[PDB]
DNA sequence: CCGCTCAATTGGTCGTAGACAGCTCTAGCACCGCTTAAACGCACGTACGCGCTGTCCCCCGCGTTTTAACCGCCAAGGGGATTACTCCCTAGTCTCCAGGCACGTGTCAGATATATACATCCTG
DNA sequence: CAGGATGTATATATCTGACACGTGCCTGGAGACTAGGGAGTAATCCCCTTGGCGGTTAAAACGCGGGGGACAGCGCGTACGTGCGTTTAAGCGGTGCTAGAGCTGTCTACGACCAATTGAGCGG
């Protein structure tokens, strides 16, 4: 319940910095954590879905790498 | 070509209503992407999970994966329509 | 007493993350997150703790390129601070949400 | 007897699905009921592109579908359009839109 | 009775 | 001026046809392909397939050089609109 | 020599009303003429490159087809 | 006696590379060249993109390579990035890049 | 169970002899190497199944390297491919 | 002699 | 709408892929407590966003003039499909047996620390 | 600019675990045949691609004239960055339990493969 005020606005703040970001408006953290929202959803969907697939009950990390993979998103390093 | 087939569909949801020769083959190419899209799907679960053989849960699965939101419900509730009907 | 201008710590802030490789969001909450947004698809699921490693490796990622792209979209409207229509310009743009 | 289209209650064909998925080196076996449910997919698929092409042939006065149609029904609808969001239709055009700014 | 969808009507 | 391009805007949206000429078209696409083999013939339908997937995507460009175009407070797109949205897509 | 003319500046203005744009800048003829020879030669390699691995001189609308499937342009139409 | 790798002059593994050819359904049949051609090919980026990797490291001062240095390696050439377009690097960072406008 | 440590442990000590590398950047490069032998390997696929052709040969992989990789990386790895085939079948 | 490449240098 | 032949369905065997039960241990969850790094709340000030106003120039709209696209037709032949031998290349199978994978082992690259000198950015 | 303080690189010393190596061993690759079709090649046919011509007229090109708009400069006010003091869970390190993933061992039914028999979908 509520879990995504746990991305604070400094970690949403450090991940601008990375991406080369000097100022940063006072309405980007809640529109970040919408889109991490979206993100989230859309990844975990493909990962659950590939994990009912195989009858397990646990997502495993290849879950996750086909998951990402289906969206144009391959992640190295996982396997 | 699905030419036939798409007209014996589009005779039943439109039963006054024609198709060109340039929309029938956007049909044909629609039909042959989906499918396409579909069993390259159910193909790469079933190597996932060490299986030889493409049954309908592999292509529930893809279904799931590849079409989007009420399109995969409705899409599901067909195919084990036809698989119950095809069984019985 | 001895104040930098509030522009300086930023671009040492910019240097600092643009040069480690470590994860930026704390791991206890973002497990929480994935946790809870799992839970509308399938209860009593478990994870790997790789598997919620890879997903804030590419969540950070994922984030990270936006806000490069939204930098782009800012500087376009001869801005130096992002805005939220920056956001939604680079995404529409790259088709997430169009 | 039944040519096993008719027998799922389909107008797609089951036998030349499940050739295709035998032909198309997709796994080393296939199932009974993969071709049945693969056809009930593009079927109902079929089926919906169709009928929102011939709504919207019926909106501009005529009794045909052209790819104009097709263009129009794939990305007025929201899930039809996701799902085609990477394709090109030929002759199709584009959806009229003109942003309010530009607009008087 | 045209065959119709229920994800549209 | 304005009134001459919004009906402009109408009529080719609610066209769709072909708003490059074929000749010309054909003779850049046959121009291009001469870098990569001499002698090479084309099918009508592969020209037509091409000049099809050009027009595409040149109006979905446009169509994201107008959002950068408006995003920067202005109605004329310019080169650093289409800059941007190349960018933004990945073709840069 | 020289067909990137054809593309004429009136065809880039349609193009653009296509694309809802209102004002173009003089400068935008020359970019898209840029644009559109990077992409066209971009679609023609692949499809010279499927075309001689058939053994064939001409080149099919197949290859064209093909070409775009692989740059993520589905096309629709011709075949 | 000898191994297909050795007869070939490559480093990976040409034995494994035409089971997985084999066992990966790709085709009906597989032939006895298309096994050296793809170890030739993916010892020939693998030594690219090490041999890079390698300076990186070097640059930053390391006698070992860490994803940071296949990160900055694949992003600073401009061939390696355009095929690693579409890939996340785990632990690889960004390329340090401030955009001119930004400082003073 | 399998994977390309060895090999690629073996270019890099053949690349750069004094220079090792970590249990993470060989995670990284046998993705690596299983991405593009998927890539290549299902271009050829494509490539055969268009053609009609029931066999892989090497013709295909040169072909789906030369789709796949750009620029001069296609051209040095088309060489590098095709030296290995003539050594190998000589 | 290492294994250098020709496509950088 | 008519002719007919290629593709679809049906019957029956068999071998193996996959379902099911039993087990074993790995790893994922749950909890507790201490540390302290990090998040959070607040105040201040300044630098940036945003609105307004004015200039002038670049883009559009319009009326001639020109240019070549488009259309129809005629013609040749290059090369795409197609078919019928022939053989060479690949799958399949049964020995070997070496290469690569799964555990010990230590020693060095890397991470972590203070005293020191050098270089920052921001003022009076 | 001087310079005073903040940020930070340098020199020099201890962990410290992880990587590079050693070792047994087992199984996957290699070798040596056989069988048989997949692909190559030669011949052939005819489609459809290219090339040229003649006429029209639609569209492109060009020049001109306004004015709408892009851009520059200026002013204001407010919202975000900086810094400091306080609070709060993230994290780290055990401690414990058990759910379930992975793995045999067994058996069965399901799909591939071959043989009649058709009978519908393609061409005209």
């Amino acid at each position: 319940r509520d879990n995504i005020q746990g991305i604070t606005k400094p970690a949403i703040r450090r991940l601008a910095r990375r991406g080369g970001v000097k100022r940063i408006s006072g309405l980007i953290y809640e529109e970040t954590r919408g889109v991490l929202k979206v993100f989230l959803e859309n990844v975990i969907r493909d990962a659950v879905t590939y994990t009912e697939h195989a009858k397990r009950k646990t997502v495993t990390a290849m879950d996750v790498v086909y998951a990402l993979k289906r969206q144009g998103r391959t992640l190295y390093g996982f396997g | 070509s699905y030419s036939v087939y798409v007209y014996k569909v589009l005779k039943q949801v439109h039963p006054d209503t024609g198709i060109s020769s340039k929309a029938m083959g956007i049909m044909n190419s629609f039909v042959n992407d989906i499918f396409e899209r579909i069993a390259g799907e159910a193909s790469r679960l079933a190597h996932y999970n060490k299986r030889s053989t493409i049954t309908s849960r592999e292509i529930q699965t893809a279904v799931r994966l590849l079409l989007p939101g009420e399109l995969a419900k409705h899409a599901v509730s067909e195919g084990t329509k036809a698989v119950t009907k095809y069984t019985s | 007493p001895h104040r930098y201008r509030p522009g300086t710590v930023a671009l040492r802030e910019i240097r600092r993350y643009q040069k480690s490789t470590e994860l930026l969001i704390r791991k206890l909450p973002f497990q929480r997150l994935v946790r809870e947004i799992a839970q509308d698809f399938k209860t009593d699921l478990r994870f790997q703790s790789s598997a919620v490693m890879a997903l804030q490796e590419a969540s950070e990622a994922y984030l990270v390129g936006l806000f490069e792209d939204t930098n782009l979209c800012a500087i376009h409207a001869k801005r130096v601070t992002i805005m939220p229509k920056d956001i939604q310009l680079a995404r529409r743009i790259r088709g997430e949400r169009a | 007897a039944k040519s096993r289209s008719s027998r799922a209650g389909l107008q797609f064909p089951v036998g030349r699905v499940h050739r295709l998925l035998r032909k198309g080196n997709y796994a080393e076996r296939v199932g009974a009921g993969a071709p049945v449910y693969m056809a009930a997919v593009l079927e109902y698929l079929t089926a919906e592109i169709l009928e929102l092409a011939g709504n919207a042939a019926r909106d501009n006065k005529k009794t045909r579908i052209i790819p104009r149609h097709l263009q129009l029904a794939i990305r007025n609808d929201e899930e039809l359009n996701k799902l085609l969001g990477k394709v090109t239709i030929a002759q199709g055009g584009v959806l009229p839109n003109i942003q309010a700014v530009l607009l008087p | 009775p045209p065959r119709r969808s229920s994800r549209l009507t």
